[PDB]
């Protein structure tokens, strides 16, 4: 029901890990987005393990109940923008999480 | 021709006579049974349950297809079956394969609607083709329990509940469609078992197909309505089954006579005769009948086969008024019938039960010589047996009570005691043989 | 294929406002149509979703100040009693048809800045 | 009385002794079971399902009422007299149950005065004024599943769901209330079957009525609780059943003795003795018992009725200490008992299995003569068999048991298909012997 | 070595030959089962139903705990030194199961340190923590049907529905966990029965653990997967059950032969030979098999234990050539098989069923002396038996099969009452023969 991503990593040329944990159990259902400035978010991961068609082989994240983390294996300049982890379990109310800055 | 009067003196009181019936002349009705529900309304929550369910269902189904293909590959256009390819098979399997091949025309006609069959989301649908009824498993539960509460509960509970429902359905189905069923080519599988695919309510299936008769219940209960699998699809996961509706045809000059047992008194002991209770008199030829597989109604007996069995010559000789050949068994239990009423007269071992008349107020007594005592108007109208008072006449011999008859030797019917009797018997025979050889 | 949506000019507080998504290239009844909001320099915020039928579920933090409606080939998010807090770039998104859960946001619209005086 | 010492040497170890219990003295309680749910709510859209269901149920119910009115019609007050000529053919149990049916007909009539109130109940379980409990069928399903979701789903689906539920209920019911029930005038039908009209939930049915007793589970399991139908109404579609609660009264001077078998080595082959496992030693009259029908609780054998059956003379003679008459069967299987424990002392066949003594380490073995080996406190304090180490007690019988020796009876084969062959061979040989004797 | 050619002349046509497989080498796993659902989400209005349910389930569970405590208290680790004296009367299987129970008790305590986290779970299937799985009973129903619709219906209706559900669950569970379960210290109980604590959902129970094996279905259907109870917690009302996954192993040089029967005729009347259908030719030793308990597949017979039984000597001879030894019985029914097919060769009783082949176009006749007729290529290719056309191959046996004839054994009868009648008559005839011998 509540999200708390706090990584704010600023590493260049290496793997970067972003982590968020829900207040209560959310099962396996959680999506990781990407938002470059001036553009709408684009889905990167849904169900916390599946990759949306089009994304590269990287952007492999995983986790379990109220604990999820996305790892960007092969980092480059093109991959530098805000990251969000939305809970998408309840139809009645689905909420986003705090923004993160990779600042590569 | 059973001399019921002489049998009544050893506790075998004539009972109810019934007629004998057997099925014949079936009628064929095809019906599809879709084995996978449609969850297009709530696909957001499926997850990976559908993939595992489909894998398990394919694993369950493929042996059936492999077995049916054996008889579908060889049969060619009557119909000639290649014996060499089949190799080993009985007559029933050959007949079932012939019927299955004959059903291929309707199987193909139904299969022509593969696209429409897969896209049905309802418990029972009717697709015009002649019309064919498509059933579905768990589609009513998904429609009326999960979809309505799609918004109230989380998508993790819906998935778990759907997985549990599918697993339970598979568990129920495995009892019938699992490795136990290794002879798909046969028309001896009852509709009650086949209904496990749809959920266990064969009433809906039969009503949908359409049953037109007044004795439908009697046919249904006696395992006389059976079905066969004529086609299985591993892509859309559906099976086409052909249901057979037969008609009961009462056999002529054949009836079943029932003999109610009673415990008689001899040598200060209670004995019960060991004689079959149900006797199949057909064309004035007595023989046994297997009642375990036959339904018994009040006025007739219904079976799906002819269960008549040969009866030993001694039994037939005894049933025809020769009581010397009928064995007896001693009674040690205190719960055994002691009296029986037939045609208005009362046959009752009158020493064990305090049998006592009412009109004159005296008591009815029997001497040790007699085995059973017959009570009717002549003796006195009303009889007070134990705690029950009761009120006809006997159409047989007038002097029934004071007749007397010889009785047979005793036996023991315990399962274990048979082996001991046989062993001791042989022991005795061997001793006599050795003695004869010595002299 | 692009969920182009009409924008909204700045409006004085206390007057109704309406936005629309001019969906094209796909059937609008096949998928849900979730609505999302993002205040400038702030994280995304969820402001409701609409079923295929006329049943729209709203966020807890909004006391029925929004109205979600569906037209033959467009959806509308009408606002009532706007205030300074309402300023944001509203986005129009369609949920992934299946396999992700509700409000997966498979495809998103360009977004329109509904500022408030 | 059974001379256990001699019986042990042939591989029949004495087991646990149990008491013998049977039911008696039942107590009666009436209860009304409805067969049709009261769909008063959501009546605006139900289709023609109810008419078809009622028409179907009428055919199922009519035979039962027709059978009951054979004994309800021709019976008059005096005790209660009966018309023997009119009733026709009947057994003792049928008449003994018809008298009870007529006795309960008065309470059935008293209950029937509340037909309007019974027909108007729309809850799974209700009480009407003593008190009478009404248990509607499928009412819970309609009240908790269909009614709440009436608006959400188009009622055309609600009609189909209700039809499916009724069809499932009828399919379940037919297995018990169908043609298989040829005689409804007997009180020998279990509650687990009478409850099928309520969906198989007999726990609620029993809990609703008084059940105060500390031996309820044993009574219920043994199928000693039975109900009888004493009224059927084809206007409101309900049946008044009467349930019996008996009490277990243990027989005096009677007990059940168990002899667990052990394979024994003779003539280089292991055999198994063929003797009844359970023996009913009642008033020092040895007899068999049909333990299959009864229930075996750790401290007693509970039976619906006296199931004692006679025993042949040879098996009585052998159980008394004459081992020469107990038959033995060959053992070709590999999974059979080979040792047993009885009051500390251990009776084992130390040829098929490996025997050893933990305390000393030396292996303990038997020659080709000994039938079984008895390991006790004196022989070996701790015995290692296979992979189990077990401490042992002391034998209270003979000081020298391991070296007594006894002869054994003749072999037999108990296979079902082999009994016929054995009989045919014996007769065949009898005819040959008759011919040979007649020749001389 | 069954002399198939001679046996075929009396209606014993050889069938499929199958392999013999027996379960062996189990693999152990543990799983918790809770039996009281959590009602914390709808606790505000639930009545006092849960207290009564707990009271009843405590009585249901106490006997199992008492039975288990016998071995736990009396077993001390050295192997494990069984008390022996305290146990008293015990069986080999019971002791072997108790040893395994004590061995599993070591791990059963580690799972017991999560008790605080086992009551809090409110999901049908949950994973704790080296992993533990908790399968709450009757928890999906509450979460899906009752909690969502708390506001729609009055709390009284919800309480009544919950009580009905609990009573139904108890009714379903009381068949196997009640007084019938006299011996809980044993690892021979199928997983189907053990899953009754989970509502007959053993598929989910096995899927959670992982059925990582190719022959899972055969083991499941052969009762080869069994579970054992290794703990009972009355305070939290749960049970820890250990499941066994065994692998099938084939017995070398062992196979099973099936002889399908045909109704031959002799002396102007039909007959059918009485010979065992399945023969276990293990290590070239003929023996009977209790095929009823085993599972018959298309190319193998799977069993949980060696079921071989001895075969009478007079019956081995018939399978070895001496046809006259084995018996036969009369046929009065009109449903017995009358023809069969084996390796593309037809064995038919042409007198009972009309024979003809289209190729020649003329009928096929059988003389009175012959018993069965062999039809193949040599005679005429395509037979027209009954109304089914069939093409036959060639026979590998003697060319002049029909010319040769054989003798047949004596008639018998296999009815239950006929066995007693024959024994009595045979015992009577022997008595008269003995009296005649004594007189002279
Ligand atoms: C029977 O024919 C079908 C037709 O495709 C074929 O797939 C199948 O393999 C055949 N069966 C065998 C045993 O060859
Ligand atoms: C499923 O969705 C279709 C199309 O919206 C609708 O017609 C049908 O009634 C729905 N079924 C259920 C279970 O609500
Ligand atoms: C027995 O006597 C009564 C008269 O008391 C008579 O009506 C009846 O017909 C007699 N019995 C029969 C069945 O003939
Ligand atoms: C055979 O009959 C005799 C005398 O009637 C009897 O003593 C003997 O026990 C009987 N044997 C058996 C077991 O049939
Ligand atoms: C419909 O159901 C509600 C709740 O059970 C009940 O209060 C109401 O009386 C019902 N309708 C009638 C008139 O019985
Ligand atoms: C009993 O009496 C009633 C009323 O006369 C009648 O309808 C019913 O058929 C009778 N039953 C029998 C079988 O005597
Ligand atoms: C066995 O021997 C021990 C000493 O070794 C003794 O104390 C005990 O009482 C003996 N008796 C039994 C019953 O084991
Ligand atoms: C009968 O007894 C003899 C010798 O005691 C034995 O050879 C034979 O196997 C036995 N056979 C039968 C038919 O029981
Ligand atoms: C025993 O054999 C004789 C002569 O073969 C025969 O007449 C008699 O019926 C047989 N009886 C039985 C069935 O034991
Ligand atoms: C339900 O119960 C859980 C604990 O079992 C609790 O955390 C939660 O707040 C309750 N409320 C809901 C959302 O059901
Ligand atoms: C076994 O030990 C426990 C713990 O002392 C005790 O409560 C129990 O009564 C003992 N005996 C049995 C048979 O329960
Ligand atoms: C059957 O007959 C044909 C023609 O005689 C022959 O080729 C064949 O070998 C025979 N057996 C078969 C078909 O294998």
């Amino acid at each position: 029901l509540t999200q708390t991503p706090a990584s704010v990593e600023a590493a260049v040329g290496g793997t970067v890990t972003i982590k968020c944990q829900a207040s209560q159990s959310v099962g396996f259902y959680l999506s990781w987005y990407q938002q470059k400035p001036g553009q709408p978010p684009k889905l990167l991961i849904y169900r916390a393990s599946t990759l949306e068609s089009g994304v590269p082989s990287r952007f492999k994240g995983s986790g379990s109940g109220t604990e999820f983390t996305l790892t960007i294996s092969d980092l480059e300049c093109a991959d530098a923008a805000t990251y969000y982890c939305q809970t998408n379990d309840y139809l009645a109310s689905s909420a986003f999480g705090g923004g993160t800055e990779v600042v590569v | 021709i059973l001399h019921y009067e002489k049998l009544s003196k050893i506790g075998l009181v004539k009972g109810v006579t019934r007629k004998y019936k057997i099925k014949s002349n079936p009628l064929t009705k095809d019906i599809v049974i879709k084995m996978i529900p449609n969850v297009s309304n709530m696909s957001q929550c499926t997850g990976s349950v559908m993939e595992n369910y489909k894998t398990r269902l394919n694993g369950i189904l493929t042996p059936i297809k492999g077995a049916l293909e054996i008889y579908k590959n060889n049969t060619h256009d009557g119909v000639i079956m290649a014996g060499v390819a089949i190799g080993i098979a009985t007559a029933a399997q050959i007949t079932a394969g012939v019927a299955l091949y004959e059903a291929m025309k309707n199987a193909d006609n139904i299969n022509k609607l593969k696209s429409s069959i897969e896209s049905t989301n309802e418990a029972v649908v009717k697709l015009q083709e002649k019309t064919v009824y498509v059933l579905t498993a768990l589609q009513d539960y998904i429609n009326t329990n999960l979809v309505p509460t799609i918004d109230k509960i989380s998508c993790k509970q819906t998935e778990l509940s759907l997985d549990l429902a599918l697993s339970k359905y598979l568990s129920d189905l495995l009892f019938v469609f699992g490795p136990n069923l290794q002879d798909p080519v046969s028309n001896s599988m009852t509709i009650q078992a086949i209904s496990q695919a749809f959920g266990g309510n064969y009433e809906t299936l039969l009503r949908t197909l359409g049953y037109a008769t007044e004795d439908f219940d009697d046919l249904l209960e006696s395992d006389s309505i059976t079905g066969q699998i004529i086609y299985v699809d591993l892509s859309s996961y559906y099976i086409i089954v052909r249901v057979y509706f037969p008609i009961l045809t009462e056999i002529q000059q054949a009836y079943i006579q029932e003999l109610l047992p009673v415990s008689f008194n001899n040598d200060n002991s209670e004995w019960i005769s060991i004689v079959p209770n149900f006797i199949l008199v057909r064309n004035t030829l007595i023989s046994n009948i297997e009642i375990g597989f036959c339904l018994i109604t009040k006025r007739s007996v219904i079976c799906n086969q002819d269960y008549a069995t040969p009866m030993t010559n001694n039994m037939r000789e005894c049933l025809t008024g020769s009581t010397e050949k009928c064995p007896r068994e001693l009674v040690v239990s205190s719960h055994v019938p002691r009296f029986a009423l037939s045609n208005g007269v009362l046959f009752a071992n009158c020493i064990s039960v305090t049998c006592q008349c009412q009109t004159t107020g005296r008591a009815i007594s029997q001497s040790g010589e007699q085995t059973l005592l017959m009570i009717d108007n002549t003796t006195c109208p009303t009889a007070v047996l134990g705690n029950v008072i009761i009120s006809g006449k006997y159409l047989g011999s007038v002097n029934y009570n004071s007749e007397g008859i010889a009785i047979g030797p005793p036996v023991f019917t315990d399962k274990v005691d048979i082996s001991s009797q046989i062993s001791s018997m042989n022991q005795s025979l061997q001793q006599s043989k050795d003695y004869i050889k010595e002299a | 294929q692009s969920l182009e949506e009409s924008g909204g000019r700045l409006v004085t507080p206390g007057t109704p406002l309406t936005l629309t998504c001019t969906a094209s290239g796909f059937s609008l009844s096949s998928y849900y149509m979730m609505w999302v909001r993002q205040a400038p320099g702030k994280g995304l915020e969820w402001i409701g979703i609409i079923n295929t039928g006329g049943n729209a579920y709203y966020a807890s933090w909004t006391k029925g100040r929004f109205t979600i409606s569906k037209t033959s080939t467009t959806v509308d998010l009408k606002i009532t009693s706007p205030t300074t807090e309402d300023t944001a770039t509203y986005f129009c998104a369609r949920a992934v048809p299946s396999g992700a859960g509700y409000s997966a946001g498979g495809l998103w619209g360009p977004g329109t800045l509904v500022t408030v005086s």
